[PDB]
This record gives structure tokens, C-alpha cells and sequence, in this order.
């Protein structure tokens, strides 16, 4: 199963993905370019390519799209000045023709944090509800801990 | 010998899914051939062709790695979008082997500039 | 840093069944080409290891249908063009697993392209060890 | 009153050395002679990660400190100090150390140095470059 994992800068797509890879949550750079890792999960073998969310690389994410079973898009749920931001990045990647028939898997994602959003709250503001030309799904996340990320691998292998 | 059109062509595969070491080493030495046998690639299938080649970076093997070194670096020039084949080349030129880090730190300084510079010295250092 | 101004390696015409072009001089086929021409011309049937051509010392090398070359500096001698002109023909041959005729080239046009990158690198002499070239390349 | 907050279980042997990391105190690292040395988090009984600083145990652990220093060394009785980065993973390079087993390894901060000690009583000062 091929996986495309973006989200603005500090989502936490690298610790995800890592934590997923090593069982380790390591000391993550911004991503300038994407890293590409295959995790084992229940006799699926995921490729998740997890894409820079800084600006000069989110340019560059529609060279990714193509082949895509599956989008993973991670969220800070602490960050609310970012959160509509977000939703317009993913609206007009809900309108592309080679992420059609992909299934959405959105992550909120430091749900760790005191103030964090909750995933109600998440899927109001980026429009969830209105996706019905395809699967979606919501998950509250911890990418240090863990938590959510496994549900997470589940949900996306019963495409 | 060779059609530039097709084997620039071919080599959007890469880009998507497929990663095949083996098939892309092949295509890579098609536009070597190309250039050496005496021809002149076509700037959109090449932009294209060096966009998916980047994928083929997580496949470490001596001889695609080999390929990757020569065919980035002649098809640089008549390419966009490029910078992300750095990280690829730096994964590599660390990886310890004369194929890797020899042939990895002339094609990642060629494509290398003043913004990219520091990322190469440690590398370069050791 | 700078000996070695071209490589080629020519079937017995002066066609290009390779070069690789350590100038900047030549990257156009055509030009590439009328190069290969005009080398291969003066060099060939006459073999040694010096001619002089163009006001460069050109070394080359024979062998069933195909002449090698080295061109490099003329306030240089043979010898030390000799030295890259004696490592291109070896490290091609060890590498290939056949010595150099025109179907061996052919035969793996990829071991040659790679082989011959690791003997000049931009006009500088990068290598010149036919072993260290062969383990260096795969094939 | 010195209750318990946490409990650590993540080091299969006799755990040496153990020190705080200076940019996220939440964080240290411990050295035991099981040839690793393991970040851990409070947060986490278990380590978060594991390095594999070392060849023949890790006596010590230190942290190269500051802001933007992400640093392990690691010191062993193969009669060599290791540097390590912790933000790339890679063993940046091998300290000769001592000509007997290192007991212990540390940075200096300031200077661009490692300190190591031996159980030949002898200490010496690297160049850290």
C-alpha cells in the first residue's frame, strides 16, 4: 500500500513516521525534501512518503500525488492561527485527479498538549463532513507517544 | 543506437510507484547512451525524467547508484526542480564504499550551490 | 588542475562509438564528432604513443577496430597521457570482461560510460588505476 | 519526600553513568555497560530510543552542552571514547582515549575538547576537531 503523509511544518509528520519505523521518537529537522520509509503492519507492507511542510516544499507535493492509495494528513491540533491555513491546503488537495479515489486519513495530531483541539473540533473546521466522494477518517494522535497512530494503520488498510 | 524521446519518456514511471532497480539502471544507461552516441534530450520528457529519478535514491544499490551519479549530473542542466536529489546524494556519499562516496560527492557538488554548500562539508571533510 | 582535455575511443573511422568530453569544448554531436574525426585522422594508421594534433599531444592506441585516445597537454610527453590511455584501455577491459573492440563496448555500454568517468573527472586526472576503476564501477 | 515518581526498566545491565540533556531536561540519557547508551523520556518507563555508542559498554554518558548541541559520547574499555551526534545517529568519530580502558569521557563546553580518564591514571585532553 502506497502512503503520501504532508501537512504544514510541524504537524509532526516526521516524528509519525519515525515513531512508526523505529519505535523511537527521534530529534527531527524541518524536512526540505521528503523522507520514505515501508513500516509492517498486520501483513501489509505501508510505503509512506512523508513530504515537507514548508512553503518552497509544499510546492512540490503534486509530483507526489500520483500511484497514492492513501493520504495521511497531519495536523497540529495546538496551533490555531494555522488551522485554516490548513484547511485551504487540503480543500484544493481534495480537488486533485490523481489523489480521486485515495483514502483521507486525517490526523490531529499533539493531542498531548493542554490546549490542543479536539478531533470534533478539527473535523468542523477543515470540512470533513463534506467529503463524500470518497473514504475519510479522523484520528486523534500522539505521535511521541504513539497513541492513535496504529487505529490509524488500521483504518487506512480497510480502504 | 537510440530514440532520446522514448527512454525520456519511459523514465516517468519512477516518479509514481514503480522504483524496479533494475529497470530504471537500464533506462538511466538508455540516456547515457543517448548523450554519448551523440543526441540532444528534449527539456519537458527531461524535467520530467529527472524529477522521478530522485524516487530511485532510496534504492541503494552500486550500479543504480552509479547511473544516478552520471545521469544527474548530465541531465542537471535540462532539468527543474532538482535541489531534492541532495539529501539523496549526501544519504549516500556518507554510505561507505569507493562506488558511493567517490562518484556521490562529484555528482551532488556539481548540482550543489552556495545554499546547499554547508550541507556537503562534513561529508566533504571526512 | 588540468592534463587529460578529451577521451575517446573511436571505431576505425573516427566515428563516435564513445567519447566523453573533459573540455567544455565539445558537448554538441556535431562538433563532438568532427573532433573525433579529426584525431582519429592524423593518429591513425601511423601507432605510437605521441602525435600532435591541434597543438595538444594526443595518445593513443590500437587495437582490432578501434584506436583509443587520451588527449591531453604538449608540454607534457606520452608517458604521463599514456599513463590515463594505458588505464582507459585496461579498466575497460577488466571491467567489460572482454577487451576493448567496438562489441565489447556495445556489449555493455554501461560499464564503459561509468568506467571512464572514474579515469577523468573534468579534465583532471580522477583515476588512472585500472583495478581501483573496475572495483569502483558496477557493471 | 523523595517518593517515586517514575521508574526507568530499559537497560539489561549495570547502569553506570547518568546525565540530563541540556535541551529538553525532560530528557537524559544513560550509560550502562550493555554497549549502549538510551535516551529516555520521564514521560516513558522505557527508552524512547537506543543508541549503540559502544563496543564493550558504555560507562558514561554525557550530553556536549548548549542550545544546538544534540550530542552523546560514550565511553568504554575497549580503551576508547566514541563521539556521537544524536541528531544524525552516525558516530561522528573514535577518541583514542587511553592506552588502558576508558573508565570515563566527557566534553569540556566551552573549549573544543573531550576530557577521558583511565584506570592507568592517566587523563587526556582531544582536540574535539
Amino acid at each position: 500500500m502506497r502512503i503520501l503523509m504532508v501537512g504544514l511544518d510541524g504537524a509532526g509528520k516526521t516524528t509519525v513516521l519515525y515513531k512508526l519505523k523505529l519505535g523511537e521518537v527521534i530529534t527531527t529537522i524541518p524536512t526540505i525534501g521528503f523522507n520514505v520509509e515501508t513500516v509492517q503492519y498486520k501483513n501489509i507492507s505501508f510505503t509512506v512518503w512523508d513530504v515537507g511542510g514548508q512553503d518552497r516544499i509544499r510546492s512540490l507535493w503534486r509530483h507526489y500525488y500520483r500511484n497514492t492509495e492513501g493520504v495521511i494528513f497531519v495536523v497540529d491540533s495546538n496551533d490555531r492561527s494555522r488551522i485554516g491555513e490548513a484547511r485551504e491546503v487540503m480543500q484544493r488537495m481534495l480537488n486533485e485527479d490523481e489523489l480521486r479515489n485515495a483514502a483521507w486519513l486525517v490526523f490531529a495530531n499533539k493531542q498531548d498538549l493542554p490546549e490542543a483541539m479536539s478531533a470534533a473540533e478539527i473535523t468542523e473546521k477543515l470540512g470533513l463532513h463534506s467529503i463524500r466522494n470518497r473514504p475519510w477518517f479522523i484520528q486523534a494522535t500522539c505521535a511521541t507517544s504513539g497513541e492513535g497512530l496504529y487505529e490509524g494503520l488500521e483504518w487506512l488498510s480497510n480502504s | 543506437h537510440l530514440e532520446k524521446s522514448a527512454v525520456l519518456q519511459e523514465a516517468r514511471v519512477f516518479n509514481e510507484t514503480p522504483i524496479n532497480p533494475r529497470k530504471c539502471a537500464h533506462i538511466l544507461t538508455k540516456i547515457l547512451y543517448l548523450i554519448n552516441q551523440g543526441e540532444h534530450l528534449g527539456t519537458t520528457e527531461a524535467t520530467e525524467a529527472f524529477f522521478a529519478m530522485t524516487k530511485l535514491f532510496q534504492s541503494n544499490d552500486p550500479t543504480l547508484r552509479r547511473m544516478c551519479y552520471l545521469t544527474i549530473k548530465e541531465m542537471s542542466c535540462i532539468a527543474e526542480d532538482v535541489i531534492i536529489v541532495t539529501s539523496s546524494l549526501t544519504k549516500d556519499m556518507t554510505g561507505k564504499e569507493d562506488n558511493y562516496r567517490g562518484p556521490a560527492v562529484r555528482a551532488l557538488c556539481q548540482i550543489t550551490d552556495s545554499t546547499m554548500l554547508q550541507a556537503v562539508e562534513r561529508y566533504m571533510k571526512q | 588542475l588540468y592534463t587529460v582535455k578529451a577521451i575517446l575511443i573511436l571505431d576505425n573511422d573516427g566515428d563516435r562509438l564513445f567519447a566523453k568530453y573533459y573540455d567544455d569544448t565539445y558537448p554538441s554531436v556535431k562538433e563532438q564528432k568532427a573532433f573525433e574525426k579529426n584525431i582519429f585522422n592524423k593518429t591513425h594508421r601511423t601507432d605510437s604513443e605521441i602525435a600532435l594534433l591541434e597543438g595538444l599531444t594526443v595518445v593513443y592506441k590500437s587495437s582490432i577496430d578501434l584506436y583509443f585516445y587520451v588527449i591531453g597537454s604538449s608540454y607534457e610527453n606520452e608517458l604521463m597521457l599514456m599513463a590515463v590511455l594505458n588505464c582507459l584501455f585496461d579498466s575497460l577491459s577488466q571491467m567489460l570482461r572482454k577487451n576493448v573492440e567496438k562489441r565489447a563496448l556495445l556489449e555493455n555500454m554501461e560499464g564503459l560510460f561509468l568506467a571512464v568517468d572514474e579515469i577523468v573527472d573534468g579534465g583532471v586526472i580522477l583515476e588512472s588505476d585500472p583495478q581501483q576503476v573496475v572495483h569502483r564501477v558496477a557493471l | 519526600k523523595w517518593s517515586c515518581s517514575q521508574v526507568f526498566e530499559g537497560h539489561t545491565h549495570y547502569v553506570m553513568q547518568i546525565v540530563i540533556n541540556p535541551k529538553d531536561n525532560n530528557q537524559f540519557a544513560s550509560a550502562s555497560l550493555d554497549r549502549t547508551i538510551k535516551v529516555w523520556q520521564l514521560g516513558s518507563s522505557s527508552p524512547n530510543f537506543t543508541l549503540e555508542g559502544h563496543e564493550k559498554g558504555v560507562n558514561c554518558i554525557d550530553y556536549y552542552s548548549g542550545g544546538d548541541k544534540p550530542y552523546l559520547i560514550s565511553g568504554a574499555d575497549d580503551r576508547l571514547v566514541k563521539i556521537w551526534d544524536y541528531q544524525n545517529k552516525t558516530c561522528v568519530q573514535t577518541l583514542e582515549g587511553h592506552a588502558q580502558n576508558v573508565s570515563c569521557a566527557s566534553f569540556h563546553p566551552e573549549l573544543p575538547i573531550i576530557i577521558t580518564g583511565s584506570e592507568d591514571g592517566t587523563v587526556r585532553i582531544w582536540h574535539s576537531s
